[PDB]
């Protein structure tokens, strides 16, 4: 157990975090496996996952540290699991995006209670983000467009009125974030809410 | 009692204080200087962060925290010094740094050539601390990406304030080409197609 | 901005008039 | 002598064995005849059910629904949440839970569409990502299509058609009803005959045999007389299938074998007389001139005895029991009556023991459905224009509450719902899962012990405008809306509305509901829950010693009744599934649901450590037993949740 | 289509037009109509005068205001808007100028194409006060309301001055949560104030631990209707509540002194083993809080 | 638009 942290140590050290959890998880310690893969996904979460690509290729071995860890009942302190966990449900958030499927990327969004939808759940999910993990918070920004661009889209396409108060919601609740790119993404967000009326 | 009320008097006391730090019992005298100077140097990064003040005032907080991580930095007193500084850019973040990015390719012409010449002491003072979060966190902000982007037609931008300005922006990529990590966001960045467009050779 | 006065307030816990 | 989480375990144990033994079907629906209802108005807190949302049916089959020429016809797949429309020889599905849905057409059949059904496949036929087969029944073929209903990704189930060439001729009897069973046995029925027929397909082709076939399981020889049928109903709890004649008879076939069917009793609506002329009371809203409109089968694990339920254009609901003479059954006899309610829909509320065997309020009754453990939809069509519609449930809290076995009575919940006006109900089904509080009909029909594990059963109602979504209730949603109408109201009267629920439900019950509304349970919100702690504080009693031995508060029974509804699903249930190194019994993410519950308990009791009586330390025996026995429920939700952590950790 | 060409035809006639008194009554038609998404696609700048004179009554139409910058991306001028109309004196709820503070704050924390980094956190620092005052006032609110000690006389006469625009954090103290000794509330508004106390505020902390352990014993005695916690539970729920809410700085929660507290409450008023209580949990609480553990082992040094 | 009929050789083992 000693030597196989201290050779995960120092590839940890090197910025070698791909081997340094192939390394830590060889020692079951999945307090730094899921540590070490939650930085390696937060900045892959919104890319386009394509053949070969580095999302493919590091969201795949998430999933297969994902089923080791539950068929064998493993999971690091619920901060770094919770964060480990949630990246995972937004990374299929995206892959359903950019697939256009959006009825089914909706749905999924919708469960994990991360972005308010009705107006009552604003001042929750505004406590809610103070305390999440930061690999969540960088990629609010795309989580917030995407999820508009998909009630944006589902518009064209009474409902009117649900998508319209929804609409709202994201943006209220972006409003009351400070975030990565605010600024633009703020202004986004109204924008295509203008356009819905 | 000033430091993000009003941006008028700041101004008249941020100028009389950057010359002062370049015009510069002695073990007393040292002591209580780079006491005051690492109290100043905290300040400063907390205005930069928080974007306070017209792009003139943000400018020459910039000089001052530049020459602080040059000269006063740069032996157990100086590894003190150096872990103790780095914390305070640690404790702002990608909060800090954001602010920076966004000054550099700016409308105004000294601000960005004093944000772009600070990048270079972040990253430098960071490595003599095999990695660096600096480097690491200017990815993250796409900084690197609309940096390379513009090496592009670098021939019409190319003693004049464009010249000062394009020397520190290639100084700064030649630093990020030396350790190991610049080299895969740095490549990753297709800088090569870049620098054909411009037909610079 | 905050100012503490014990001195004169408004008995929370009588009506009014 | 015992440690306290093995005190507290003991509890549980005996919590778990009274919530089992709930009245069976049987034992309050004894032989003789019932009237009793508390009617409640549709927009009462105490309402039993309400409609929760409607769909609009999509402009794009309005079109072609105008654009038919002979046939239409429209329909429900409520169990993946999906509607269709027929228009002569073409056919279109869509989800309703949509809002700008897709139509999923098949236009291929070349005559007129007379039945659509949706059942499950046959084992070893298909492969395995077909979760159903669509019949479609025209006036010349009955064609099967594969069906994937995979839930792809976040409302209703994707759906995708698969052609299977397999289809049957038709032959000279109308189709109009196909039902399926669990293993995928078809079987069809119309309006030409009483003549039950049934679909086989399989996989191979042989050169002796089809892929696809269709036999006649009646067999009529001359001298026939006219009738047909009205519905078919399958019973795969007891291998039975029910038909309903235009004659109102009801008739019995048993599937002895995979791929037989027999005819096993034939009751006709004399039978129903003469059995009903011997009961204590006669009526005149069931004669010769009554018509039976519906079936509905009981399961076997509902009831022993009463196999099935009909019911009358007067409103009146018979429940006839089925017995083997030694298994088939092979007689089948009119037991028990619940006869209708009284009050019929008013606008303005109105001022509110003998048998009422005579009332009107649901004649004529147009349709009629039965789900366990007995909710009753009926569509009593009083107007040409409107349907009103009359909804019941058991009154599940004075069912159990009720003693002896004796004074046993089919006690209901009632309301009336109006859907606005002009549009016809065509079908109402079930879309959330099948309700069962237990295996055998002992504990059933236990609505109160379910209501933390089970999603409150939803029901599509399809009209010709829309369909609309109606929930079950339950007791803390009721209990929480009630307290939400006494926050502005005055100080004792919430003691006067909780004596309301102390009345009908019981103390321990009444409490158990203000613990889950505290803990947030239930359908400001903040205020409700306050106003539910206070009662969970006021009115949850002492302990007491009897005629040593001492009779905790009922505050305590209510803590160990809502423990252990938390943790019903897995108390008995072995931890580990084991083929050869493998499974988990308990789903992970009920587990972390379970987990939160608990949690949520135990936080509730930390946050008023000083106000519960009984959590703070302390005539003197009673309260110091009443402590030690608080204490010991404490140290098993910690215990309990330690355990589930652990599982967790396992399987990680 | 050329029916699509005709409607296109039609609309720039419409669009184009030098008339504005035209505009306007076609813009208020529109509403009538219920054609919200129309409105807001008008690139005119005659729509920006109608909705901005409009705005400036009507709470209905500075909504669309909002609506029409936040559709095309100019976030700022959207959270300048709402954060404006918070502050208004114009007749609404305080309930929904939480909402704009909380929108504003939003639309103030993102990059807008033109407009300064300073100008925006200008912006979203005032928003974001504004909030935080406000929730003071609404929580303080709804507890006054359901305060058995205030007579009903009172509480409309409070109701009607809260329930409306941002009081200052003096008046929200003085009338109103000090004397209804209303400790937990009294630190967010020396928090929310930047209060330089130690002392009074470390006394406000004492009086706050210990009405806690009095409401909890008080409940466990009764046990009421489920089982209540025990003391310290109650008392550690009214700490997390204060940090996550404080976001943990350093005037209001001193772990220096507020610390040393807890342990001492755990041991005069005997929350330990005796009562099945864990005897590190004033440890455990500031761990799991967020405080350093190399500062909580200098304190128990 | 005319649903997609995926072929039987999917549909059915083996």
């Amino acid at each position: 157990k000693p030597i196989i942290n201290k050779v995960a140590s120092v590839a940890e050290n090197k910025g070698l975090f791909e081997e340094a959890a192939k390394l830590y998880d060889l020692a079951k310690n999945a307090d730094k496996v899921l540590e070490l893969m939650n930085k390696l996904l937060s900045p892959v979460v919104p890319q386009i996952s394509a053949p070969q690509s580095n999302k493919e290729r590091l969201k795949n071995m998430a999933l297969s540290i994902a089923e080791r860890y539950r068929a064998q009942g493993i999971s690091a302190n619920k901060f770094v699991d919770s964060t480990f966990y949630l990246l995972l449900d937004l990374i299929t958030f995206f892959d359903e995006y950019h697939s256009g499927h959006i009825d089914r990327a909706f749905d999924i969004i919708e469960r994990l209670k991360l972005v308010p939808l009705n107006q009552e759940s604003v001042e929750e999910r505004v406590a809610a983000f103070r305390n999440f993990s930061d690999e969540i918070r960088h990629n609010l920004s795309e989580v917030l467009l995407a999820t508009m661009n998909i009630l944006f889209t589902q518009f064209k396409r009474d409902r009117d009125s649900q998508l319209r108060s929804q609409a709202r919601t994201l943006i209220t609740f972006a409003g009351m974030i400070p975030y990565r790119t605010s600024g633009d993404t703020n202004a986004r967000l109204v924008q295509m809410e203008v356009l819905m009326n | 009692a000033f430091s993000s009320l009003k941006s008028d008097e700041a101004f008249e006391l941020a100028r009389v204080a950057k010359v002062l730090l370049w015009k510069l019992e002695q073990f007393t005298v040292g002591n209580l200087i780079g006491d005051k100077l690492f109290q100043l140097f905290q300040l400063c990064l907390s205005a930069i962060s928080q974007c306070s003040g017209t792009p003139e005032l943000r400018s020459l907080y910039y000089s001052i925290c530049y020459r602080y991580l040059t000269a006063v930095v740069d032996t157990r007193s100086v590894t003190n010094a150096r872990a103790r500084t780095l914390k305070a850019i640690t404790l702002y973040g990608d909060r800090l740094l954001n602010v920076i990015c966004d000054d550099a390719y700016g409308s105004d012409t000294t601000c960005q050539t004093a944000a772009m010449i600070l990048l270079n002491a972040l990253v430098h003072t960071s490595r003599a601390s095999v990695d660096c979060p600096i480097i690491d966190a200017l990815n993250r902000l796409n900084f690197i990406g609309v940096l390379v982007d513009s090496l592009k037609e670098i021939l019409n931008e190319w003693a004049s304030p464009s010249q000062q300005y394009t020397s520190a922006k290639l100084a700064l990529l030649l630093q990020l080409c030396q350790t190991r990590q610049g080299a895969k966001y740095v490549l990753q960045a297709n800088l090569f197609r870049a620098l054909e467009q411009s037909g610079v050779f | 901005k905050l100012v503490i006065n014990k001195d004169m307030r408004t008995d929370l816990f009588s009506p009014p008039n | 002598d015992l440690p306290p989480v093995a005190k507290a375990a003991q509890v549980v144990n005996q919590t778990l064995q009274l919530d089992d033994s709930y009245p069976d079907l049987d034992s309050y629906c004894r032989p003789g005849a019932s009237s009793d209802y508390e009617m409640q108005s549709s927009d009462s807190s105490w309402a039993p059910f309400h409609v929760v949302r409607h769909h609009n049916i999509p402009d794009k089959v309005f079109e072609h629904l105008n654009a038919g020429e002979v046939f239409t016809k429209l329909g429900l797949f409520a169990e993946i949440g999906y509607a269709w429309a027929s228009i002569d020889s073409s056919l279109f599905l869509w989800d309703y839970t949509h809002p700008n849905p897709e139509l999923i057409g098949y236009e291929e059949a070349t005559h007129t569409i007379t039945a659509v059904a949706l059942v499950p496949p046959k084992p070893g036929v298909f492969v395995k990502t077909i979760t159903h087969v669509l019949v479609v029944a025209t006036t010349s073929e009955i064609i099967l299509l594969g069906v994937s209903a995979t839930p792809t990704p976040s409302g209703s189930k994707s759906l995708t058609l698969y052609s299977t060439r397999m289809s049957v001729h038709r032959g000279g009897s109308d189709v109009s009803f196909i039902v399926g069973t669990k293993d995928g046995r078809i079987f069809l029925g119309g309006e030409s005959d009483t003549d039950i027929h049934e679909i086989f397909y399989q996989q191979e082709e042989r050169w002796f045999s089809s892929r696809c076939g269709k036999i006649n399981h009646s067999h009529p020889f001359g001298s026939r007389q006219q009738e047909w049928l009205r519905g078919l109903y399958v019973d795969d709890t007891r291998n039975l299938l029910y038909s309903l004649s235009n004659r109102s008879t009801i008739r019995t076939y048993h599937m002895e074998g995979p791929e037989k069917l027999t005819k096993v009793i034939e009751k006709d609506k004399t039978s129903c007389l003469r059995d009903f002329a011997h009961m204590a009371d006669s009526s005149p809203l069931f004669t010769d001139k009554t018509n039976i409109v519906a079936l509905s089968p009981i399961p076997a694990t509902e009831a022993s005895k009463l196999h099935l339920m009909a019911l009358t254009d007067t409103g009146c609901r018979l429940f006839l029991s089925a017995t083997s003479s030694a298994l088939a059954p092979q007689s089948m006899q009119l037991q028990f009556v619940k006869f209708p309610p009284r009050e019929s829909p008013t606008r303005i509320r109105t001022l509110n023991s003998q048998l009422d065997k005579t009332s009107r309020a649901l004649d004529p009754s147009a349709l009629g459905f039965r789900f366990s453990p007995g909710y009753f939809f009926d569509v009593v069509r009083k107007h040409p224009n409107q349907d009103m519609l009359f909804v019941s449930a058991p009154d599940t809290g004075r069912i159990k509450v009720t003693q002896p076995a004796s004074a046993l009575k089919y006690f209901e919940q009632g309301t009336w719902i109006e859907l606005e006006n002009g549009n016809r109900t065509i079908e109402i089904g079930l879309t959330t899962a099948p309700f069962a509080a237990a295996k055998q009909p002992l504990g059933f029909g236990n609505e109160l012990a379910v209501q933390f594990d089970q999603v409150p059963g939803e029901f599509a109602v399809l009209t010709n405008t829309g369909v609309h979504i109606v929930r079950r209730r339950r007791l803390v949603d009721i209990f929480a809306k009630a307290l939400g109408n006494c926050v502005s109201a005055s100080d004792d009267a919430l003691e006067r509305e909780v004596r309301k629920f102390i009345n009908q439900y019981g103390r321990v019950e009444t409490i158990a509901a203000a613990l889950a509304v505290a803990c947030g349970q239930g359908s400001m919100d903040r205020n409700t829950e306050n106003l539910a702690r206070a009662a969970f504080i006021e009115y949850g009693g002492q302990p007491r010693l009897a005629a040593e031995s001492v009779r905790l508060s009922s505050r305590h029974d209510a803590l160990a009744l809502y423990l252990t509804r938390l943790v019903r699903t897995l108390w008995k249930a072995k931890v580990v599934q084991v083929g050869s190194g493998s499974d988990i019994s308990s789903t992970i993410p009920t587990l972390v649901t379970i987990q939160e519950n608990v949690e949520r308990l135990r936080n509730f009791l930390e946050a008023n450590k000083s106000t519960i009586q009984g959590l703070a330390p302390p005539e003197d025996i009673a309260n110091q037993k009443e402590h030690q026995a608080l204490h010991a429920l404490q140290k098993l939700m910690e215990s309990i949740s330690e355990g589930i952590s652990f599982v967790l950790m396992l399987f990680d | 289509t050329l029916a699509a060409t005709k409607r296109m035809e039609a609309y720039n006639v419409v669009n184009d037009s030098s008339d504005e008194v035209f505009h306007f009554d076609l813009y208020e038609w529109y509403i009538e109509k219920g054609w919200t998404d129309r409105i807001l696609s008008i690139d005119s700048p005659h729509v920006i005068t109608y909705l901005q004179r409009l705005a400036e009554t009507d709470f209905r139409h500075a909504e669309l205001l909002c609506r029409f910058y936040t559709t095309r991306s100019r976030f700022f001028e959207a959270a300048q808007v709402q954060t404006n109309l918070a502050k208004s004196d114009l007749n609404i709820s305080l309930k929904d100028r939480i909402i704009l503070l909380s929108r504003a704050k939003g639309n103030a924390s993102v990059n807008t194409i033109g407009i300064s980094r300073q100008q925006q956190q200008q912006l979203n620092h005032e928003a974001s006060e504004l909030l935080e005052i406000a929730h003071i006032q609404d929580d303080l609110l709804e507890r006054l309301v359901a305060d058995p000690r205030i007579p009903e006389e009172r509480k409309a006469e409070i109701e009607e001055f809260l329930d409306g625009p941002i009081r200052t954090l003096t008046d929200l103290f003085n009338d109103y949560a000090d004397q209804a000794n209303y400790y937990d509330l009294c630190l967010l508004i020396f928090h929310a104030a930047d209060f330089h106390n130690p002392r009074t505020i470390l006394d406000t902390w004492n009086n706050l631990i210990n009405q806690s352990h009095f409401e909890a014993e008080q409940r466990r005695e009764y046990w009421p209707i489920a089982e209540p916690p025990l003391p310290y539970v109650y008392v550690s729920q009214q700490i997390q509540l204060i940090a996550h809410r404080t976001s943990l700085d350093s005037l209001i929660f001193p772990v220096n002194s507020l610390l040393p507290v807890v342990c001492a409450y755990a041991i005069n008023n005997g929350q330990d083993a005796s009562i099945g209580a864990d005897p590190c949990w004033p440890i455990q609480l500031f761990l799991n809080l967020g405080v350093p553990h190399a500062l909580v082992v200098q304190v128990l040094e | 638009r005319k649903a997609k009929l995926l072929p039987m050789e999917e549909a059915l083992l083996p």
